[PDB]
């Protein structure tokens, strides 16, 4: 849950699952970008953020 | 080149030092057990020893 | 008089260390929002809001 996260502040569980790379799902309302183009795609943008 | 008794006080200054290692995980105990054990409080290591 | 046999004398130490007097600036420090704040039994202090 991404708002109890933001409340709490402890980030160190996300923190203990986005340094060693595990499958995770951060739940809670969020904006995007809309990337169009292939290359930028092919350029692996998505773990970048 | 000393004299042993001035070898004899230096040595002693030597050996008996009053200085040791510091990690992250003694700087972790010197802070207290309620503040430890708080979620109110959020405390980590952001900085390299 | 002197002797230099009972003089020399191979002294031994340490090679650049840094010792560290504050030992609090170490820990980064955030708190949970204060209208989030909660007692020992992690239900809320001012519950009245």
């Amino acid at each position: 849950n991404l708002e109890e996260l933001m409340r709490s502040g402890d980030y160190a569980q996300i923190t203990n699952m986005l340094l060693n790379n595990q499958p995770v799902a951060l739940v809670g309302a969020l904006p995007f970008i809309t990337d169009s183009s292939v290359i930028s795609l092919i350029a692996k943008l998505d773990a970048t953020v | 080149i000393l004299h042993p008794i001035d070898h004899a006080f230096n040595e002693y200054f030597l050996q008996h030092q009053l200085v040791e290692p510091l990690n992250n995980d003694i700087i972790f105990n010197y802070i207290p057990e309620r503040i430890r054990n708080d979620v109110n409080y959020i405390l980590n290591m952001d900085r390299n020893l | 008089q002197f002797d230099f046999r009972a003089s020399m004398h191979m002294l031994t130490s340490n090679l650049t260390f840094t010792v560290y007097s504050d030992l609090l600036a170490f820990v980064s420090a955030d708190t949970v929002e204060p209208i989030n704040a909660v007692a020992f039994d992690n239900m809320r202090i001012m519950n009245e809001l």
